[PDB]
RNA sequence: AAGAACCUUACCUGGUCUUGACAUCCACGGAAGUUUUCAGAGAUGAGAAUGUGCCUUCGGGAACCGUGAGACAGGUGCUGCAUGGCUGUCGUCAGCUCGUGUUGUGAAAUGUUGGGUUAAGUCCCGCAACGAGCGCAACCCUUAUCCUUUGUUGCCAGCGGUCCGGCCGGGAACUCAAAGGAGACUGCCAGUGAUAAACUGGAGGAAGGUGGGGAUGACGUCAAGUCAUCAUGGCCCUUACGACCAGGGCUACACACGUGCUACAAUGGCGCAUACAAAGAGAAGCGACCUCGCGAGAGCAAGCGGACCUCAUAAAGUGCGUCGUAGUCCGGAUUGGAGUCUGCAACUCGACUCCAUGAAGUCGGAAUCGCUAGUAAUCGUGGAUCAGAAUGCCACGGUGAAUAC
């Protein structure tokens, strides 16, 4: 907005696992307003990732999200002239949501078998740092530190 | 003894009859687990009788009509929340912090003239 | 036994008609269950407003048909037949049936 | 068919409901008509706003 | 093909079929009724069908069974 | 006008309907037609009596009309002779037995329908609109109105181009549903065309 | 335009009429109406019939029909730049004004500006102004909690007989239905603030800050739209720009644009099983069940002018199996054959069904659109117009987000 402060309530924690981040991930991954399909797909991918990596269930995806989160983002700014890519500081929640969106879109663009396996593959290659989410992730880091004096 | 709670959410009226004993949940003269509980309100119906006490402490008999999956889920949750008068209202102090006592007044907004659903305004050409 | 239904458009006129009916029925006899609310019909209309083009300009109207039901199982007939024909029903629709 | 019974169409084809248009009663408009009040959009509103039609009120549900 | 389970034929047109058959083909008969159905009772006959301004003659054949009288009357005019 | 009609937006608040008859969809349209026809006939014959409003109700299988006027003498005259003919003719047109009643409304200048007609009558007799309308205003307030508003539109004074002129005095809250506003219009047929008159009268807040 | 196959319908071509299709004054004749026949596309002319009744002052009227004269009737003909009425937009933005008073020779100014605050010309303080009006809020409807009355055609907590179905004794607790009330008002506290307005937070509370939504549209602008809804000034036609009928046309088609529906698929398609809703209509109407048909449908045909009966077994959803990434079991246009059904009439030109064929389309350039919470997104149901017609309009519910630094 422009005058009134806003803030959204907190979605319910993810069923059984109780992961608020996982509940937010199903929100982002949701399509056409169908939580059942999103929940089934996320659980299938989560168990596949856990059994493939030999890691636990809760933090197996936490590692990938930690390793695919950025630090600064370029904001199109033009005070006197044309557009300047001015990098800025990323808020905590904004960083988390941006990494989550990156993972979801990276899984979207794949074609391996189906969402259940594509999400697991994205998580694995994000843990390893050889995926496409990470490939897009390093771009902001390389484009940072361009124009500081401007604001 | 018997204890009653109404429960409502999106034109989904429930009826919850809590009582002592160590029985199971019964919704619409039938088991919730038989009625697809693992995804239908998997952990919505059994919210209020988790935080304050254990599930296997009070028998009950629920029956809800009108609404949908989440409609029945929220209606039964609200009814159970307002159906825990086992000992005074000391538990409502804790349930207030969790926010389960208040219902969800949010409802489907009517369809306006000149719009498609409620706020989808038909696109116009040129300006 | 004898069930009576009254229809009108106003909510208080039907209330006073039902009050008159029940008062006369209890005076002349007994066994009155009182009026029953029952659903109320909402006849909804919408009409274009401008005499030419201007499709968006519309007006919404609604008619509230209120309905009341009261039944009596009085044994004696000389009370019900006397109750009939003496009441104007506050000038709204009313029907007699068994 | 059964014999020449169908051919008995010597009627002026006016009694058939298809011939009647069911226009308005005060002025007469082919369009903007409703069965309930028997008038047409425009006229109806005049009566409703002037308070002639019983039980008609603005809808604000 | 469609339209119930039986054909339809006009009566003031059905008055001409019997005369045409009894007296043989004499000349195409000018008419307006674009409703009658080519019934076998017409091989070897010519009929003039109205289109609005002029009555176009048309000769009936053996393979016009499921085709109506007005069918062979082009009302759309093109460059 | 772009303003919602005061006599239509308060029907369920402080403005009783002019028709209080019930009927199913089978004969609703026929009842409407009969009411409109009887009103149109009656208002032409009773033009001199200056009828304010005509209410129609359905007694037990019959038609009952009540007409409120400020000159009951014309419609009543000697005994009920002048109402007997009106009753029989309205019964003829309605197809059912009829009963017509006369109501007296004193202080006619406080009535909207009536104030307008005055104006229109005057205009039709080539009177200066400005003053026709100013008297209306004064008259009313003298009588006690908490407010009055008058408007006239058309080819005022036979001008080549139409113009709208209004006078507002006192308090006329049109957005307050609690208040009762007696609103009415009226037309004139002058040699230059049709002139519209529109009067609001604010009597009380409830 | 909330329903162009006839009509609708004015427009085109043909065939007809001239006091007329319709109102009214006059004369003569004739009950109305019901049945058929000749010609003709029909309108239409041209015959035979049947009928010849109420009031009836016995020279006729009232209901109605045919013929004739003249006043007339008629016009969807022109002018929205003569108009009434009605409507769109700036814009539900907060502004627009009037009394006295004062200032200026005057047009005018003031107030209505300033310091704070608010969604607000909302409120407080100051002030050469003091008051008021239209407008904002508030009165209205709907929705979210509770209470009183009432308890069937609705409901079943405690009990009973229970083909163990709320179905039958009964009861009315409860859902629910509809009448009347309570409640939310910055009200109680803390802090900030010129101590005021107000702001931030907390408690309580179902609902905290005009709670959500609707109705409500100021003075005026656009010679904005409508002479076609209707009315109406002026002009024009009146042996035709009036009236009747058949057919045709409004549905054309080398192109362009607007608004939508269905798709490009695996968050899917198909088969089996199987869940959970609200709001409406119904008498030339809704049309159970049963029988026939692979089908649209047909026969029988109860019930229902309605919490009873019917339309009417909501789809998404979830439980199993198949397809495994392709122009495909995706996709459905086009087209051929065969059918169902409304209607005097489906050919110009209707809807639906069965069999067969299976184009384009694998996310879309410049550019551009809607949406901040039950919102968007997506999934079903109903209603008006209407004999027969929706992807349009109006309206109800299920699932249900992301982001606002
Ligand atoms: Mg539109
Ligand atoms: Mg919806
Ligand atoms: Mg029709
Ligand atoms: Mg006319
Ligand atoms: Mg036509
Ligand atoms: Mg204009
Ligand atoms: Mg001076
Ligand atoms: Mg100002
Ligand atoms: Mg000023
Ligand atoms: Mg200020
Ligand atoms: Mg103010
Ligand atoms: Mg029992
Ligand atoms: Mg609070
Ligand atoms: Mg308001
Ligand atoms: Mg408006
Ligand atoms: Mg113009
Ligand atoms: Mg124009
Ligand atoms: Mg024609
Ligand atoms: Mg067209
Ligand atoms: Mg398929
Ligand atoms: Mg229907
Ligand atoms: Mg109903
Ligand atoms: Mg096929
Ligand atoms: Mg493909
Ligand atoms: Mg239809």
């Amino acid at each position: 907005p422009r005058r009134r402060v806003i803030g959204q309530r907190k979605i319910l924690p993810d069923p059984k696992f109780g992961s608020e981040l996982l509940a937010k991930f199903v929100n982002i991954l949701m399509v056409d307003g169908k939580k059942s399909t999103a929940e089934s797909i996320v659980y299938s991918a989560l168990e596949t990732l856990a059994q493939r990596s030999g890691k636990s269930e809760l933090e197996a995806f936490e590692v990938a999200l930690e390793n695919v989160r950025p630090t600064v983002e370029v904001k199109s700014r033009r005070v006197g002239g044309s557009t300047y890519q001015v990098p800025v500081e990323v808020r905590p929640v904004r960083r988390n949501a941006l990494a989550m969106r990156w993972i979801v879109e990276a899984a979207r663009k794949r074609g391996d078998k189906s969402m259940a396996l594509r999400l697991a593959n994205e998580l694995s290659d994000a843990a390893e740092n050889k995926g496409t989410a990470v490939k897009k992730r390093e771009d902001v880091h390389r484009m940072a530190e361009a124009n500081k004096a401007f604001a | 003894n018997q204890y009653y709670g109404t429960g409502r959410r999106k034109s989904s009226a429930a009826r919850v009859f809590i009582k002592p004993g160590n029985g199971k949940i019964v919704i619409n003269q039938r088991s919730l687990e038989q009625y697809f509980g693992r995804e239908t309100a998997r952990m919505v119906v059994r919210q209020p009788l988790e935080l304050v006490d254990m599930v296997e402490k009070l028998d009950l008999y629920i029956t809800v009509k009108g609404g949908g999956i989440s409609g029945q889920a929220g209606a039964i949750r609200h009814g159970i929340t307002r159906a825990l008068m086992e000992y005074d209202e000391s538990l409502r102090s804790e349930l207030r912090k969790a926010g389960f006592v208040t219902r969800d007044a949010r409802q489907v907004e009517r369809k306006k003239v000149g719009l498609r659903k409620a706020r989808r305004r038909p696109q116009f050409s040129k300006r | 036994r004898i069930r009576i239904r009254l229809k009108a458009f106003d909510h208080r006129l039907i209330d006073q008609a039902t009050a008159e009916i029940v008062e006369t029925a209890k005076r002349t006899g007994a066994q009155v269950r009182g009026p029953i609310p029952l659903p109320t019909r909402k006849e909804r209309f919408t009409v274009l407003i401008s005499p030419h083009v201007n499709k968006d300009a519309r007006d919404q109207y609604e008619i509230r048909t209120h309905l009341r039901l009261v039944d009596i199982v009085e044994p004696t007939e000389k009370t019900v037949d006397a109750l009939m024909r003496l009441d104007l029903a506050a000038g709204v629709d009313v029907q007699i049936s068994l | 068919r059964w014999n020449a019974v169908l051919k008995l169409q010597t009627l002026p084809r006016d009694s058939s409901p298809s011939r009647q248009r069911n226009r308005c009663r005060q002025t007469g408009r082919p369009h903007g008509f409703l069965r309930k009040f028997g008038l047409s959009r425009i006229k109806v509103r005049e009566a409703a706003m002037r308070g002639e039609i019983p039980g008609l009120k603005k809808a604000s549900w | 093909r469609s339209l119930k389970k039986g054909p339809f034929i006009d009566l003031h047109l059905l008055k001409k079929v019997e005369k045409a058959v009894e007296s043989g083909d004499k000349k195409p008969l000018r008419t307006w009724s674009r409703r009658s159905t080519i019934f076998p009772n017409m091989i070897g006959l010519t009929i003039a069908v109205h289109n609005g301004r002029q009555h176009v003659p048309v000769f009936v054949t053996d393979e016009m069974v499921g085709h109506k009288l007005g069918e062979f009357a082009p009302t759309r005019t093109y460059r | 006008g772009q303003k919602v009609h005061p006599n239509g937006i308060r029907l369920g608040i402080v403005k009783p309907w002019n028709s209080t008859w019930f009927a199913n969809t089978k004969e609703f349209a026929d009842n409407l037609d009969s009411d409109f026809k009887v009103r149109q006939y009656l208002t032409k014959e009773l033009a001199k009596a200056s009828v304010s409003r005509i209410v129609i109700e359905r007694p037990a299988k019959s038609i009952r009309v009540t007409i409120h006027t400020a000159r009951p003498g014309i419609v009543i005259g000697k005994k009920g002779e002048d109402v007997e003919k009106l009753r029989k003719v309205v019964a003829d047109i309605a197809g059912v037995p009829a009963q017509i009643n006369i109501a007296e409304v004193r202080k006619p200048e406080l009535d909207a329908k009536l104030v307008a007609d005055s104006i229109t009558s005057q205009l039709e007799r080539r009177v200066m609109f400005r003053r026709a309308m100013k008297r209306a205003v004064q008259n009313a307030m003298r009588l006690g109105a908490k407010g009055i508003k008058v408007e006239v539109s058309g080819r005022l004074g036979g001008a080549e181009i139409a113009r709208t002129e209004w006078y507002r005095e006192g308090r006329v809250p049109l957005h307050t549903l609690r208040a009762d506003i007696d609103y009415n219009t009226s037309e004139a047929h002058t040699t230059y065309g049709v002139i519209g008159v529109k009067v609001w009268i604010f009597k009380g807040e409830i």
